């Protein structure tokens, strides 16, 4: 395999690893996900700002969802994206703007409970729907105009007899793609680690971990971290692999890629399957 | 009790500039609005400038806009620069509040005298002075170009009373209620365009001018004034 | 003390049996009667236009 | 429009002032306080027929407390009014049994049963110079254990924490000698975990 | 002694209910059968009143039957211009615990009462621009539940320890005094012609009193429960007492007695507000889940729900002109239905 994109030469495989182990996994991924946040949907339908922040969230992993069955497509076809330009431009656009919603949103809703259990009289904690709703508008605005600029490239990219729609092209040049898949990763981590230790030990320290609500509550905040670091870590320490390779051997053969190609395909699918686990947030843990 | 009372007269230059600062005391200054009515040493009164509550919008007139300025310790200001020959006059400090059932107008400063070294309703009074006698009934009447009968069904035709040697007050605002204190034998009449006064028993208390002012719309125009007189 | 309590209690009954009563039949006739003559002005359950509503 | 522009200016204007009043009022912590005649409420209102209001600042929140007692009418059609009360103190005179009756009608009310009471038991010194000459069984005649003041003090607090059903609430129960000024401090960290513990709920974790 | 009267009590009573008995020949829907029903009169929401930050407890329509005084907890009295929505007066109370209001019929005063046990007549046309307490009257042991002008100089108020009174405003003390109910006089409505006017107690029971003479003249039982709401129909001669106990009841002066009741057995939920229609054939009334129920008063059967509110309607009142019904609940807001 090899390719020339951008001005600089890339090398893609399509290895049939991918067709004998992901479909299974991706569908049910599908369907766990639609069955869960839709009904969270619907219930959210038929408010406070941490509610409105696990909307906005339960929304993002919607959208990324209802992306996803254009990949079973995609999957199915052996990349052959027969869909064309458009819907690989618009594909490409959304998801990457969902997966990068749906960090921010869990990001926010943990800043939302520190600031309920560190800080409870701070004025942040009474703001108004108003304000809220416009905290989530300027959010979503970010996270659209952070990849609207992927909307524009003419895709998709042909490679031999295939017709591939992808942007995750391994190559010695550098995208802002490739940084901030590899920041949304490490400050969203960073922060939710510092604020759910602050929450821990402020319960903690407060001598009311005792009672049974806050004993759940603690386990919760526990997970919710445990929950995003097996999600993520995978794909970027598999893309660090990546990185590594590249710097050190070049892309001169890239018959040493095979592998690594495939666990970085076969490791995203944990970024779905945070959209699969995405109602510890919602259901558990609550009385509703 | 309610006073207004202004200082500022005097001498001045042409193209000079005088600040006219009306006083306020006894009432809720900060919830009322704040006009300037001025007349000249032998007319009508003109309306001159307009201040609401918390200063949230400004009017002055076709003649004023650009010269003066109006500001509000419960003070009012006027800043005049550039005064021509024609704005000497006697200067009212006029309060007025606005809400269903409120009394625009309600009640007048004592004035300073001030000397000096196309669209908007126009509004006239056919008799320049109507001689009466007490115990009689008299009749004083006004019209107006374009119709004050507004569309939420209230008409803004406004009476003032002048007394020689008095400050206006307000009889009959918005052309049918009478104002408080005013006795009853008073009453306002017609509606669209031609309004009337009525005085039923008049006494010797009632000699004076009497103004018509529209308020649908700034500016203010008001009448050319018809004067009762004794005998 | 419970003397004069009772004493006005049965004053008030007293006072209250004496009160001349009509039949049933009589008064929700008149409540009917009152109903329908004041039934062409009642703008709740005769629905008003939106011509001549004040909260159109 | 005519004129009704400036009435819309008005409508406006105290709408702001309107808002502008909630913001200020939204800052301060209401507290109900109860309890029996003489049961020490105005002794810690010290030390920190209508209804009376007492309010004080610690640490920057505006406490204000309602002592509705002086009510000479029954409570159920006005207890409704203080429903949004952030918490009830319920003060206990050690040294003094309707207290129980009273405890158990206002702690499972119906517009109650999501609020937290906060159990303050006074008069420490007195009751254990009473206990001295007599022990509880006078005031609670199933009472069996030793005359002591760890012991009785204990079981009272136990009887008193009998009387809460729903678990959605919690009784932080507290004992003054009226001669400490800790209660105001007392106090700031029940109101705190009871706040943090609402915000818990109100992000649906809780 | 004691028991002589007593026991003379007791045959009063039961000669009371044997003339009761004797004049109940007939029934109201007995009567009423052959009249058409009114059909579901439904009506929708023409205008939302928001500005209160908290619960609203009373709210009054003046007499002009378009400026309505609000209420709440929080411890403002604004009037509204129903018409336009606009807000005309923001009165801040001297003590946020308010339970009811009244607007003169002049529409000059506005009065003001609570857990205070203090009735405050605010003057609205004052030469000073602003409102202001004009009188503070005091001399209740409990909170006035309720209050209503009979004319701008007096007011007849009811309160929590049992007595109903009546306010010389110019003096600011009690001119009469109505003793009688067991328990809270929780309600209060004056006839039309202000003649006489009835009290709800949470004793259940509803006494008909008359201003001028200051003694009891009727009484009136039947609920079990203590009765939330009072009022008049247009006629004067009939009054609808909505109780805690989940129903209403049409009551009869000349008949001195109950003629119909307003329950179904899916409301469980007790009455906050009762009022009529212009007509008296509509009877609206306030529940405390949340709905308002539209009950045909000739025919005991409902016509529709006002269900508009996310908490329960505290209070409920018809236009003089009858044009629209106002209803304020616990969640702030207040609304016009037509
Ligand atoms: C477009 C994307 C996500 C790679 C990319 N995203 C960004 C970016 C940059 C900044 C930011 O804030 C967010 N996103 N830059 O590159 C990509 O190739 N995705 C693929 C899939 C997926 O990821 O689901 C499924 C299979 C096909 C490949």
């Amino acid at each position: 395999h090899f390719l020339e994109i951008d001005k600089k030469n890339c090398c893609v495989f399509r290895d049939d690893f991918i067709v004998k182990v992901l479909p299974p996994v991706l569908g049910l991924e599908f369907i766990f996900g639609l069955l869960g946040n839709g009904l969270a949907l619907w219930i959210f339908c038929f408010w406070k700002s941490s509610r409105i922040f696990l909307f906005n969230l339960a929304v993002a992993d919607f959208l990324l969802i209802i992306c996803l069955p254009f990949l079973m497509d995609n999957y199915v076809r052996r990349w052959d994206w027969k869909f064309g330009d458009i819907p690989c431009r618009l594909m490409l656009f959304m998801l990457a703007m969902n997966r990068q919603g749906s960090i921010i949103f869990l990001t926010v809703v943990a800043v939302d409970r520190y600031f309920r259990v560190v800080h409870p009289h701070h004025a942040l904690n009474k703001i108004s729907n108003r304000t809220a709703a416009i905290i989530s508008c300027l959010l979503w605005g970010i996270t659209i105009g952070l990849t609207v600029h992927l909307l524009k490239k003419k895709m998709p990219i042909q490679n031999g007899g295939a017709n591939l729609c992808s942007s995750f092209s391994i190559c010695h040049t550098f995208q802002w793609h490739e940084a901030m898949f590899l920041l949304e990763f490490f400050l969203p981590l960073g922060i939710i680690l510092f604020c759910s230790a602050r929450i821990i030990w402020s319960l903690r320290q407060r001598q009311m971990d005792r009672h049974a609500k806050i004993k759940r509550a603690i386990t919760f905040i526990m997970v919710v971290a445990i929950v995003f670091v097996i999600c993520f870590l995978p794909s970027v320490v598999v893309r660090i692999r990546i990185f590594w390779l590249l710097h050190t051997s070049g892309t001169q053969n890239c018959e040493v890629y095979r592998s690594v190609d495939l666990a970085f395909f076969i490791t995203l699918s944990f970024t779905y399957m945070n959209s699969m686990l995405d109602p510890v947030v919602y259901y558990f843990s609550s009385p509703s | 009790d309610v006073q207004l009372v202004e200082s500022g007269g005097g001498l001045v230059q042409p193209g000079g500039s005088r600040k006219l600062s009306c006083s306020a005391s006894g009432f809720a200054f900060s919830s009322f609005g704040m006009h300037w009515v001025r007349q000249a040493p032998e007319k009508g009164l003109e309306w001159v400038a307009y201040i609401s509550s918390g200063s949230g919008t400004i009017y002055y007139a076709d003649t004023v806009k650009g010269r003066f300025t109006i500001s509000r310790k419960n003070t009012l200001f006027l800043q005049m620069t550039s005064l021509r020959s024609e704005d000497t006059a006697m200067y009212y400090c006029v309060r007025s509040i606005y809400y269903y059932g409120s009394s625009p107008f309600d009640f007048w400063g004592q004035g300073t005298t001030l000397t000096v070294s196309g669209s908007d309703i126009v509004m006239t009074q056919a008799t320049s002075s109507v001689p009466v006698t007490p115990g009689e009934s008299v009749s004083i009447s006004c019209r107006s170009s374009k119709s004050l009968l507004h569309s939420n069904g209230n008409t803004y035709l406004y009476w003032f009373l002048q007394r020689p040697g008095q400050s206006p007050q307000l009889l009959i605002y918005r052309m049918s209620n009478l104002a408080s204190g005013v006795p009853d034998r008073f009453s306002g009449s017609g509606s669209g365009t031609a309004f009337t006064l009525t005085i039923s028993r008049l006494e010797a208390e009632d000699v004076g001018v009497y103004y018509c002012m529209q308020h649908l719309e700034y500016p203010l125009t008001f009448g050319a004034g018809t004067k009762l007189e004794l005998k | 003390a419970s003397i004069a309590q009772a004493r006005k209690l049965v004053e008030q009954l007293k006072m209250e049996a004496n009160i001349d009563r009509i039949k049933v039949s009589k008064a929700a006739a008149d409540l009917m009667a009152y109903c329908e003559a004041h039934a062409k002005e009642d703008p709740l359950l005769t629905p008003v236009p939106a011509s001549e509503n004040p909260f159109r | 429009s005519a004129e009704e522009r400036a009435a819309l200016e008005r409508s406006k204007a105290i709408e702001k002032n309107l808002k502008e009043d909630g913001i200020s009022a939204a800052k301060d912590v209401k507290l109900l306080l109860l309890g029996a005649d003489n049961s020490g409420k105005s002794t810690i209102v010290k030390q920190m027929t209508g209804i009376v209001e007492t309010h004080f600042t610690f640490k920057n929140l505006h406490f204000r407390l309602f002592d509705v007692g002086g009510q000479r009418s029954e409570r159920k059609k006005w207890i409704h009014c203080f429903e949004d009360v952030t918490a009830i103190i319920f003060c206990v005179d050690l040294s003094d049994h309707e207290s129980l009756m009273l405890f158990d009608s206002i702690c499972n009310n119906k517009f109650f049963i999501d609020t937290s009471i906060i159990l303050f038991l006074n008069k420490k010194d007195l009751f254990g110079e009473k206990i001295k000459k007599s022990p509880l069984t006078i005031c609670f005649p199933e009472y069996t254990g030793p005359n002591t003041y760890e012991d009785a003090a204990a079981y009272i607090q136990a009887q008193f924490e009998s009387k809460n059903r729903s678990p959605n609430k919690e009784i932080y129960c507290h004992m003054t000698c009226a001669t400490d000024t800790n209660n105001a401090q007392v106090i700031f960290d029940a109101v705190t975990d009871i706040i943090i513990a609402n915000n818990l709920r109100g992000c649906g974790l809780y | 002694e004691l028991d002589q009267l007593r026991q003379e009590a007791e045959q009063l009573k039961n000669q009371i209910r044997d003339a009761r008995k004797a004049c109940a020949d007939a029934t109201l829907s007995q009567i009423t059968n052959n009249i058409d029903p009114v059909g579901r009169i439904q009506m929708r929401t023409r205008r939302t009143l928001r500005g209160h930050l908290a619960k609203i407890y009373a709210m009054h329509w003046g007499t002009d039957s378009r400026l309505l005084v609000s209420a709440s907890q929080d411890g403002k009295l604004i009037i509204w211009d129903s018409y336009t929505t606009n807000k005309v007066h923001a009165i801040p109370l001297r003590s946020s615990w308010v339970m009811t209001c009244a607007y003169a019929p002049s529409g000059n005063y506005v009065a003001c009462g609570g857990l205070d046990n203090i009735c405050s007549i605010y003057n609205l046309k004052t030469r000073e621009g602003n409102v202001r307490v004009s009188r503070e009257l005091a001399g209740h042991t409990g909170y006035l539940s309720c209050c209503r002008f009979l004319d701008d100089n007096q007011i007849v108020t009811s309160s929590g320890d049992t007595t109903c009174a009546l306010w010389d405003i110019e003096t600011g003390q009690q001119t009469t005094t109505f003793t009688g109910h067991t328990g809270d006089v929780m309600s209060l409505s004056l006839a039309p012609d202000t003649r006489l006017f009835v009290s709800g107690a949470c004793d259940a029971s509803a006494k008909l009193w008359d201003v001028r003479e200051g003694m009891c003249r009727q009484t009136f039982t039947g609920h079990e429960s203590d009765i939330n709401a009072i009022c008049f129909f247009p006629n004067g001669n009939a009054f609808a007492t909505g109780s805690d106990d989940a129903t209403c009841r049409l009551f009869d002066l000349r008949a001195d007695q109950e003629l119909m009741t307003y329950s179904h057995d899916n409301i469980i939920c007790g009455i906050t507000s009762v009022s009529f229609s212009k007509s008296g054939r509509l009877l609206l009334a306030g529940y405390d889940d949340f709905n308002c129920n539209v009950w045909d008063a000739l025919k005991a059967d409902r016509a529709g729900v006002l269900a508009g509110h996310d908490n329960r309607v505290s209070c409920l009142g018809v236009t003089d002109d009858g044009m629209a019904v106002a209803t304020g609940s616990w969640d702030s807001f207040l609304k016009i239905w037509n």
